[PDB]
């Protein structure tokens, strides 16, 4: 029949069910000492995420740690409620899943799903860069995620390597929901990460969900040639280069990859893919996704192009090894008011 | 080449949102 007509009944219940979540959240399902603290996975603004263990069931998971003090010199405050509030109400297959969410004296905590084959962006600087194929089989993944999210007037407004984890199947799982927005509107706070920013941004206008398209066309172009379209040594040099107009391309990017790139880094919001009348299916029905069995990809029938190595339950190998600062949890409640609904 | 350019350049590291 229509997969655009199965695609809006999807959606329809999708937003139902974000809805009740989003108007209700959940609050306060665990405490910090169900939990085993193992290793550090990432470092953050706010504090590490963790590899831990639940004792209660055994179950590894990856514990993020928000100091609410150093959120709050940072102006995080409402960053914060949003990240957890959005990351609670969510479920999608390629989006990390909140197991559970709780507070002390001194923290915030989420605890989510861990994803032991480590970030793309570990595996994409190490090999050098994905071949078209590859690239394609996690950009359909972002497409998909993208129209979910901005379904529920979700902007997510970070998208990167360093936040798309490998899973045992190979598939990707969305991390970092810091700069995640509900609005319906139109936005202005300057966030995100220097290379991904659409030009909008940078010139400090009103701006909307097409960023995340010109951040896909970021993305697709990084996997596929192992470097980003936009780099300097300083974020100005940066922000200069995206605003100039001009992107050139690796000589092996066939015809159809560059149509699809000049088409998502494109300056003129009227011209974006993502951002007209066709909505996504501008991106969808792209000759570079010709080959896309996008319900494959979804119900996860495609086989990967890559699985991580995995030596079993809580292994760290697929990730970094960082500096540990053990936990300290204040007598004194801190910052009690700001993160009330937590 | 772009390439050298980039891997000798000071962000091929993980990069840190603003
Ligand atoms: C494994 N690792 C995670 N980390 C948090 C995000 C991370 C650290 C902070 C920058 C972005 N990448 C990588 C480790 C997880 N966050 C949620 N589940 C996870 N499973």
């Amino acid at each position: 029949g229509s997969e655009q007509e199965s695609v809006k009944e999807f959606l329809a219940k999708a937003k139902e069910d974000f809805l009740k979540k989003w108007e209700n959240p959940a609050q306060n399902t665990a405490h910090l000492d169900q939990f085993e603290r193992i290793k550090t996975l990432g470092t953050g603004s706010f504090g590490r995420v963790m590899l831990v263990k639940h004792m209660e069931t055994g179950n590894h998971y990856a514990m993020k740690i928000l100091d609410k003090q150093k959120v709050v010199k940072l102006k995080q405050i409402e960053h914060t409620l949003n990240e957890k509030r959005i990351l609670q109400a969510v479920n999608f297959p390629f989006l990390v899943k909140l197991e559970f969410s709780f507070k002390d004296n001194s923290n915030l905590y989420m605890v989510m799903e861990y994803v032991p084959g480590g970030e793309m962006f570990s595996h994409l600087r190490r090999i050098g860069r994905f071949s078209e194929p590859h690239a394609r089989f996690y950009a359909a993944q972002i497409v998909l995620t993208f129209e979910y999210l901005h379904s529920l007037d979700l902007i997510y407004r970070d998208l990167k390597p360093e936040n798309l984890l490998i899973d045992q199947q190979g598939y990707i799982q969305v991390t970092d929901f810091g700069f995640a927005k509900r609005v319906k509107g139109r936005t202005w706070t300057l966030c995100g990460t220097p290379e991904y920013l659409a030009p909008e941004i940078i010139l400090s206008k009103g701006y909307n969900k097409a960023v995340d398209w010109w951040a896909l066309g970021v993305l697709i172009y990084e996997m596929a040639a192992g470097y980003p379209p936009f780099f300097a040594d300083q974020p100005i040099q940066i922000y200069e280069k995206i605003v100039s107009g001009k992107v050139r391309f690796p000589s092996h990017f066939s015809s159809d990859l560059k149509d699809l790139l000049r088409n998502l880094l494109q300056v003129d919001l009227t011209k974006r893919f993502g951002n007209l009348k066709n909505g996504v299916n501008d991106i969808k029905n792209h000759k570079w996704f010709a080959t896309t069995d996008w319900i494959a990809i979804y119900q996860r029938k495609v086989e990967a192009p890559f699985i991580p190595k995995f030596k079993g339950p809580g292994d760290t190998s697929n990730f970094d090894d960082y500096e540990e600062e053990e936990i300290r949890v204040s007598i004194n409640e801190k910052c009690g008011k700001e993160f009330s609904e937590f | 080449t772009t390439y050298a350019d980039f891997i000798a350049s000071g962000r091929t590291g993980r990069r840190n949102a603003i």
